[PDB]
């Protein structure tokens, strides 16, 4: 494997910026470097090959450069349909090698999350489990912190997080934090709290419920 | 009209084998070389293998040599990838692509392969009911908890598709149990909690399960 | 007796591209080799298998004068046991090579403002050239798993590439005329002695 | 890309020596080859690599290349050397790597008498005039070397219309034969009192007349 | 001995294509390039291109780029040359030659050549007329009589005399191509003038391309 190194691994830009992504080869690959685009959940789209030759349908604002070991992809006048993950791949020698990827997301303005807490449903409690859910909706950037306090006692090793991809319209993120408990541990405590910190909050927001 | 449709993917246990197919139409199959590419959940793209137009020369990736075998039947216009000695590193979405004058110009739809000892189990759905203490004259959050399912694809629709704005379906997390769980939520006007109904539809085709679950307000 | 026409090889107005290099066999003449050695307007004069001084004293069965044009940093490849685009796909010397490689800078002749893209070299090949073999074919090279059938594209490249000599280029990228003299042994071509 | 310009014709006598010049700029940069082509046959390689001759080629053939002219020296010239001689190079110094030939040079060995033309002239057959057509057939035979100049005339006044003449062709005896046809209408044949075929060779002039009826 | 055996003659109408073959004998087909040379009637040699039997690759002269295709068959050691969109200018003997091993590049061995004739004339049998002898065709002891073979296409035509028995004195002359495109030749025999009434003179004409055989008696006027 020749092995390819991309830089940066992630970056943010506004619509209309011009962005460069670097791809480095461990060995000399002449000018035989391809660039791929992939949007979350969909099949990859081959953009360029031979370092600079566009594929059918690819806009000319995608310009590739480079020879030997150092290659670059320059995307001018960024457009909403261009924000995706970009991979490089040498096609000079088998085995073909892909890069680590570069995730390109929109910059957007700082937004604070709206926090909601959900007790476990009685239909679930009848089974014997208790899942408590906290929701951080429509925030940016994606860096947030969720601390679970059961009777003002911090929890550890019993919660799980899941974040969405940037939304098509508001370009925001959303997070689901689930506290897992047995019903035995659940009905032994009164107040359940979800403490949330984020760049857009002046002070930590808490949403809490009492079993009932 | 040029098409690459895949089949064969699904759940296999560690060590066992699986044969993936990639059926072709709308072009002369024997004129084109064919590649396999895969992608682990949340990981990057990994080139797997390539096969010459006429069978003949084949090549593989380093992390795949010896265990997988690429092949094709030109009379059936079909490409295959045989999979053996299966480990968790091989749990991925597998794509076939054709190598043409215009590059990898056409791709398959992708078939999942989930290697693990677990059994195909449909999910349990629980309503995340909106707070009756909702801020009033504002927004109210409600959703459905899709717990303990395997293997993973799960689709969530709201009011059978009528409700599309404000919906967030979270990516699934592979629980320590080996099963998957995810939540889908939606924000609605706090006033219409009484009048408008709110139903989530969860479908898990690996187990042929379709659940419609009633999210009503609660105190 | 007969004069070996080395001047017509060296001072030819036009030279061939390296991919289609020219070979002139020299025979039935008395060669004066110091004409070249004793007058160094050449940048390289490397001989193999013979010493340059003793060339006027030896006899050989035949002489071949191969001529072509490359760029400066490629003259190193015109030697036995070299590797590179030139030695592998264009002009290969054998391991038992007996002769001399002569080169000189031709920037004043083969470069022009705007670029002289007349000179070509071969970029790929299925196998490396055997010694003293010549390939002048122009089949689209199939670098991938799909037949090209005459159309260029992904992994389907025209096999020859132009040089692009401009007078402002660095000396390593300037054009160089090259004459390779191969001495076949076994006395049709002899020195003055 | 370069063009090799040979001399179209070079003529000598038996026992003499003929020299055929092949011309091109810097022709000494390449190896000139020479082929012999006898009438109605394939070329045969006579000299290769400027001076080397193939097996079974007489030593009286010799080659040389000294600058911008290469010459084939054919000495002690025999009769079987009467042929077309072509020079050839391989030129890749131009736009496309091509094999180039010259225009050729015919060797007329010019070693035989100056035999005069035999001429017979035929009127139109009665069957042809019945078919509403007419042809006069002028047959020239046993003439050597291999030229001839033909002219028709209706009552001494030339015709020029309806004439079709063969190019001189060697006979078994080794003289050259040729033929000329004059296409007439039946009325044009009977309108005039005499058509004549005139044959000119070197300085000769032989005229044969035919009248109607 | 290395031998280059080509294919038979071809007569084509303008706009058609022709595919000449050339089988190689006493060497390794895959070790020598095959070049194709062309020669107009009584004119110079014209090079067309080279084919490499091993690789199958080609190289053509620009004059023929786009109308010539040079292929091969390894199994039966045969090189093919195909010229399309033919015109009368393409009337020529088409030659097949092996390029030397020496990158010097000389054609060491040639082929017999294939004559392809391009003309718009269609196949027509000949009208044969007697050229009767006259006492004005004599030299006192021997007269001249013949047969005129008029308007035919294509060549060749064969002429014999008195059932192929009269051979001493026959002189069949080369044909002429007219402005119309049709051929005409004459065949004359010089015969003792003591036997114009003693013996008869029939002339046999054959034009196989039209399956036309004609016999003509040549009595005096
Ligand atoms: C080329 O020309 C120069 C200048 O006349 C001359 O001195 C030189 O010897 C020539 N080259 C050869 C090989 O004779
Ligand atoms: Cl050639
Ligand atoms: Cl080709």
């Amino acid at each position: 494997n020749i092995q390819m190194t991309q830089s940066p691994s992630a970056m943010s830009a506004s619509v209309g910026d011009r962005v460069t992504i670097t791809c480095r080869a461990r060995q000399d690959i002449s000018s035989y470097l391809a660039w791929f685009q992939q949007k979350p959940g969909k099949v990859p789209k081959h953009l360029i090959y031979a370092a600079s030759t566009l594929l059918s349908g690819v806009p000319s604002r995608f310009s590739g450069s480079g020879s030997g070991t150092e290659f670059t992809l320059t995307i001018s006048s960024l457009q909403p349909e261009d924000f995706a993950t970009y991979y490089c791949l040498q096609h000079n020698s088998y085995p073909y090698t892909f890069g680590q990827g570069t995730k390109l997301e929109i910059n957007r303005t700082v937004a604070a999350p709206s926090v909601f807490i959900f007790p476990p449903s009685d239909e679930q409690l009848k089974s014997g489990t208790a899942s408590v859910v906290c929701l951080l909706n429509n925030f940016y950037p994606r860096e947030a912190k969720v601390q679970w306090k059961v009777d003002n006692a911090l929890q550890s090793g019993n919660s799980q997080e899941s974040v969405t991809e940037q939304d098509s319209k508001d370009s925001t993120y959303s997070l689901s934090s689930t506290l897992t408990l047995s019903k035995a541990d659940y009905e032994k405590h009164k107040v359940y709290a979800c403490e949330v910190t984020h760049q857009g909050l002046s002070s930590p927001v808490t949403k809490s419920f009492n079993r009932g | 009209q040029v098409q690459l449709v895949e089949s064969g993917g699904g759940v296999v246990q560690p060590g066992r084998s699986l044969r993936l197919s990639c059926a072709a139409s709308g072009f002369t199959f024997s004129s084109y070389g064919m590649h396999w590419v895969r992608q682990a959940p949340g990981k990057g793209l990994e080139w797997v293998a390539v096969i010459w137009y006429d069978g003949s020369d084949k090549y593989y990736a380093d992390s795949v040599k010896g265990r997988f075998t690429i092949s094709r039947d030109n009379s059936k216009n079909t490409l295959y990838l045989q999979i053996n000695s299966l480990r968790a590193e091989d749990t991925a979405m597998y794509y076939c692509a054709r190598e043409a004058t215009a590059g990898f110009d056409y791709w398959g739809q992708g078939n999942l392969v989930t290697v693990s000892s677990a059994s195909t189990k449909g999910p349990s759905v629980f309503p995340l009911a909106p707070s009756s203490k909702s801020t009033s004259g504002g927004t109210a959050a409600l959703g459905c908890l899709v717990k303990d399912y395997f293997p993973e694809p799960v689709t969530v629709s709201w009011n059978s598709g009528a409700l599309t704005s404000g919906v967030h379906t979270f990516p699934a997390v592979l629980q320590s149990s080996g099963l998957y769980s995810l939540s889908s939520v939606v924000t609605v006007p706090s006033s219409s909690l009484g009048t408008q109904t709110y139903i989530c539809n969860v479908n898990h085709k690996p187990s042929n399960t379709k659940v419609d679950k009633k999210v009503e307000p609660k105190s | 007796t007969n004069l070996c026409p080395f001047g017509e090889v060296f001072n030819a107005t036009r030279f061939a591209s390296v991919y289609a290099w020219n070979r002139k066999r020299i025979s039935n003449c008395v060669a004066d080799y110091s004409v070249l050695y004793n007058s160094a307007s050449f940048s390289t004069f490397k001989c193999y298998g013979v010493s340059p001084t003793k060339l006027n004293d030896l006899c050989f069965t035949n002489v071949y004068a191969d001529s072509f044009v490359i760029r400066g940093d490629e003259v190193r490849q015109i030697a036995p046991g070299q590797t590179g685009k030139i030695a592998d796909y264009n002009y290969k010397l054998p391991d038992d090579f007996t002769g001399c490689v002569i080169a000189w800078n031709s920037n004043n002749l083969d470069s022009k403002v705007g670029g002289n893209y007349n000179y070509l070299y071969r970029l790929f090949r299925k196998s490396n050239l055997k010694p003293f073999e010549r390939d002048i074919s122009t089949e689209i090279y199939q670098a991938g798993s799909t037949p090209c059938n005459g159309v260029e594209g992904f992994n389907c490249y025209f096999p020859l590439q132009s040089y692009g000599f401009q007078p402002t280029n660095g000396v390593g990228y300037q054009p160089y005329r090259v004459v390779v003299l191969s001495f076949e042994l076994l006395a049709t071509v002899c020195g003055p002695k | 890309s370069y063009v090799l310009t040979q001399p179209p014709s070079v003529a000598v006598a038996p026992g003499q020596t003929a020299r055929i010049r092949c011309g091109e700029n810097d022709i000494g940069s390449k190896n000139v080859h020479w082929y012999q082509q006898k009438s109605g046959q394939a070329p045969v390689l006579v000299v290769y690599d400027d001076s080397d001759r193939p097996s079974g080629i007489p030593e009286r053939f010799s080659g040389s290349n000294s600058g911008n002219t290469a010459t084939l020296t054919i000495s002690r010239v025999e009769a079987g050397d009467e042929a077309d001689y072509y020079c050839q190079v391989w030129d890749s110094t131009g736009d496309h790597p091509d094999v180039v030939f010259g225009g050729g040079t015919k060797l007329t060995v010019l070693g035989q008498p100056k035999a005069a033309p035999s001429v017979t002239l035929f009127p139109p057959s009665s069957e042809e005039l019945q078919a509403n057509k007419a042809t006069l057939v002028c047959l020239i035979s046993d003439f050597y070397p291999g030229a001839v100049t033909v002219a028709w005339k209706a009552d001494s006044s030339p015709v020029k219309a309806g004439v079709e003449t063969t190019t001189p062709s060697k006979q078994s005896n080794n003289k050259y034969a040729a033929s000329s046809y004059l296409s007439l209408t039946p009325e044009q044949w009977k309108s005039h009192r005499s058509y004549s075929c005139q044959v000119t060779h070197e300085g000769s002039t032989v005229e044969k007349t035919v009248a109607p009826t």
